[PDB]
RNA sequence: GAGCCGGUAGCGGGCGUGGAUCCCUGGAUGUCCGAAUGGGGGAACCCGGCCGGCGGGAACGCCGGUCACCGCGCUUUUGCGCGGGGGGAACCUGGGGAACUGAAACAUCUCAGUACCCAGAGGAGAGGAAAGAGAAAUCGACUCCCUGAGUAGCGGCGAGCGAAAGGGGACCAGCCUAAACCGUCCGGCUUGUCCGGGCGGGGUCGUGGGGCCCUCGGACACCGAAUCCCCAGCCUAGCCGAAGCUGUUGGGAAGCAGCGCCAGAGAGGGUGAAAGCCCCGUAGGCGAAAGGUGGGGGGAUAGGUGAGGGUACCCGAGUACCCCGUGGUUCGUGGAGCCAUGGGGGAAUCUGGGCGGACCACCGCCUAAGGCUAAGUACUCCGGGUGACCGAUAGCGCACCAGUACCGUGAGGGAAAGGUGAAAAGAACCCCGGGAGGGGAGUGAAAUAGAGCCUGAAACCGUGGGCUUACAAGCAGUCACGGCC
RNA sequence: GAGCUGGGGCUAGGAGUGAAAAGCUAACCGAGCCCGGAGAUAGCUGGUUCUCCCCGAAAUGACUUUAGGGUCAGCCUCAGG
RNA sequence: GCGAAUGCCGGCAUGAGUAACGAUAAAGAGGGUGAGAAUCCCUCUCGCCGUAAGCCCAAGGGUUCCUACGCAAUGGUCGUCAGCGUAGGGUUAGGCGGGACCUAAGGUGAAGCCGAAAGGCGUAGCCGAAGGGCAGCCGGUUAAUAUUCCGGCCCUUCCCGC
RNA sequence: GCCUCUAAGCACAACCUGCGGGAACCCGUACCGCAAACCGACACAGGUGGGCGGGUGCAAGAGCACUCAGGCGCGCGGGAG
């Protein structure tokens, strides 16, 4: 691994797809679009002390940096 | 030579050490012999080999005691 | 016949044979029981060489096979073999004892 | 485990001359260093080391009823007295 | 218990009843490779730095002890002391994850979460005390079996696919931690009264926990190895152990015959042709050890559990929940729920909050966003045993110097050959011959049992004999008859 | 001379290259070779085994991405009435 | 329980004693050794290479090379011949080569950047070349190896000292 | 390698230079080796890297024709034709 999240993870699958609608609206599903993929979010950082970094991600990261800036 | 197994017992460090110097360099004696005597030589290899052996054995049983 | 044995050097009979006249068993294996009662052997008329005289042709002939042989004979000729009782301190003794005994004690005869 | 010893004479033929006039052949544990030849030499045969060489040779041709091989590994190597002294016996032998 | 120097028996030499061969349990170096790690490297081989040693001293060069990397916690000093890694036939969890074929086309669908790449914990993990079931004012961990219907149902509602509570069964411990509040404390910042981290009481099992007031309270409970001692089950060595001989046809007898025999042990094999009484330490029963493994049965070791009301409350998770983007699930898009997450929003302390019915009003349910493990189904490397399971072209391909010969660059493929005889007595010796090999002698019960040598047939080629055949046209044959023998 | 050549290397097989015809890619790669799904699938051909006894088919209908296939009709056989 | 499936495995037949012997670079004699020699040994006539059918280093092969016995298998028959079978012996170098040194492409890789995982990328230092660099040659001796052995002649660095 | 300075020692015992003394290990050669021993499953006339390539003659020359050394006579034979 190398590249998860750093406060818990979020980092992988995703089954997925569509084709088309139109159902309580006047008849059943055009069904079909069998397609795969990823799915994640972002990186930043902030200081120790005179020196260094963050990474992590998105979210569980902007609460988190406020954490352990109480410290 | 259960009494080889005793003088064992009995000797230590530049003994044993020694010993099983001496002797293994008779059993080369025989290794010389290789062509020989040879007949009634057959006993001084492998035994004199299964005593040296031995040496061997109590060198690590005492030694080992210590360290 | 197995890792366990019969008699020894042991003395006894030939049941199932062609002698019967029991004798010496000169030698006797572990496993296989092979066992020379020194009762009927040939000559294997020899090399030819000058191993055996240089006009050669081996005499002694005695590997002893079969094991219908009845081994020990006390008073007693065909008998099984006991086993013990000790009797004395540290005493194996698995002599031979069924009606006449035998033990091969180490004196005047095996 | 430091039995000095290793080795076994060349009872080879051609390597007799050399034993006859200043130099002598053997079978050596396939492995003792030159320098290793050296002392066990020395100190074996209470001698003068001069001229220590090396040669090895494996078994090739060995036929076995139904399967076969070769032989292992003999090792030979050649050192020279100073003065003609020492494996006297040996040599007066083959 | 008295013989052995493994399969080689042969040569040439041996050790041993002052327990030798050998069966077992713990011993010692234990070459070089291989995770390799002191360095490198076409592995199984060449390099090097520290203390010891010896030698011709120094240079050389060996035994030696020596010196990755990782993350890990500790003395964050100068860091010394721990961990992993490397495997493993199948079972196993999660990670990622496919065409065929079906749907007689085939794009939803299908095989399927199946094959396979992976990471990894084991000896088995998996799951495992309920924001469960289910609606009766009912149940009560988890797992696996039978049943639950192949119904309830999912769907180009087509091929198809297909549950769950209950019930029967088996197996039945339950246990915990931050959860500011307590106080303690050290560090804090900066000082008063915030946070940080150690000890705790609290350390929620089916709901309280803490702090104030009063009733309280003064011996039975063991863990998931808490832990130790044992009969330690075995490991491999143990031991006994039932009763016949005479004859007799036979090369043989254990067989036909005679009489005498055993039996809580007529399971079987083995002893020259088919034995309870002959070989077998077996069925008979019993045996046994100072090591390596524990459930039991019991002890002790017992951390830690094990009260009543009152009172303003503060005290299990950072996201529940809701928008779309998706997984599960008997659900394939749908009125579609619950768990589960990728995006954005974005909180409640027991009037709390998800859950039964999309959803709304009810009752009911459970108590979530931490932690631990036993026990019952799986698996087969390895051991034991049994087989209206196989006989050498079936069986593992593989019954014994077959995963080796040999093909392929590598990946990789992947034979064949089982038996002489009862025992070696398996062939002295004479004779043709270079040899093989051939006639004799001996073998012996046989050698048309003779070394690839049991039983040893078909095919094909051969030596001799019978009939038959040179004016003959026909698969074959074959009905007839005549000539031979 | 965009010459030829030994040694040492990197790109590779739904990718490589490629003075490119669809070339060569361990001796026949128009999409490699070994093992695996798997014993794919096979209305098509082959092949489909002792004796004897009874009967005795049709080789047409109907719709079919079927049309050398198939569901139901027509003919057959064994059993009851 | 089976002809029968250009079946599966193993035999055994068939053209066939014809096609074929691997190069049109030819050979003939004498004596020899032999159980037997067109097909081995000497020696004598003779043709074809010679710019190769030369020698030489290297590669790669890895036995074998030799010396001594032997030929039932093997050579596309021979065969008392062998690179065949059996046994024994045979190559040794401070200075030749390669490492004990250098490095490119190039592989590795402490750092570092990076993946659902397995990895992708990688400075530095390292590994990594008949590309770098380095100290000898010639005459003689074995069945057999050589600037490695012997000998004559010419050096090489590293250590102890002075 | 020649220098060219820190480190820092050196400098009193570092380097440059003579003579004496003493050292120097690991793996390698046999032979085949433009080819019956290396690659084509064969004693397969195919291919496979560098070293003058002896001599005569030819204008020149690794081509030519005969040869030097050195190498052969291909391995089944005789026979009329």
């Amino acid at each position: 691994m190398k590249e998860g999240i750093h406060p818990k993870l979020v980092p992988a699958r995703i089954i997925c797809g569509c084709g088309n609608v139109i159902e309580t609206y006047s008849t059943k599903p055009e069904i079909y679009v069998e397609v795969c993929s990823k799915c994640h979010p972002f990186y930043t950082g902030q200081q120790r002390f005179v020196d260094t970094e963050g990474r992590v991600e998105r979210f569980q990261r902007r609460y988190g940096d406020s954490y352990r800036k109480g410290r | 030579m259960r009494k080889q197994l005793e003088e064992a017992r009995k000797l230590s460090p530049v003994e044993l050490e020694k010993l099983v110097r001496e002797k293994k360099r008779e059993l080369m004696e025989l290794r010389f012999q290789a062509s020989i005597g040879q007949l009634s030589q057959n006993h001084k290899i492998r035994d004199l080999k299964r005593q040296i052996a031995r040496l061997l054995t109590v060198l690590n049983e005492k030694r080992r005691q210590n360290a | 016949m197995r890792v366990k044995m019969h008699v020894k050097k042991g003395d006894t009979v030939l049941v199932a044979s062609g002698k019967y006249k029991g004798r010496v068993g000169k030698v006797k294996e572990v496993l296989p029981k092979k066992y020379a009662v020194i009762v009927e052997g040939v000559n294997i008329v020899k090399k030819a060489v000058r191993v055996s005289p240089k006009y050669p042709q081996g005499g002694f002939i005695e590997k002893e096979a079969p094991l219908h042989a009845s081994k020990v004979r006390p008073i007693c000729p065909a008998c099984g073999k006991p086993t013990r009782v000790r009797k004395k301190f540290l005493e194996n003794g698995k002599k031979i004892r069924v009606c006449a005994k035998c033990g091969g004690a180490l004196d005047t005869e095996e | 485990t430091a039995y000095d010893v290793i080795l076994a004479p060349v009872l080879s033929e051609k390597a007799y001359a050399g034993f006859a006039e200043g130099k002598y052949t053997f079978w050596v544990h396939p492995k003792a260093t030159k320098t290793e030849i050296k002392n066990a030499v020395e100190t074996a045969f209470k001698v003068k080391v001069v001229k220590v060489n090396t040669l090895h040779v494996r078994g090739k041709k060995k036929r076995l009823g139904r399967y076969l091989g070769k032989r292992p590994d003999r090792k030979k190597a050649i050192v020279q007295v100073a003065p003609g002294q020492k494996i006297e016996a040996l040599e007066g032998l083959i």
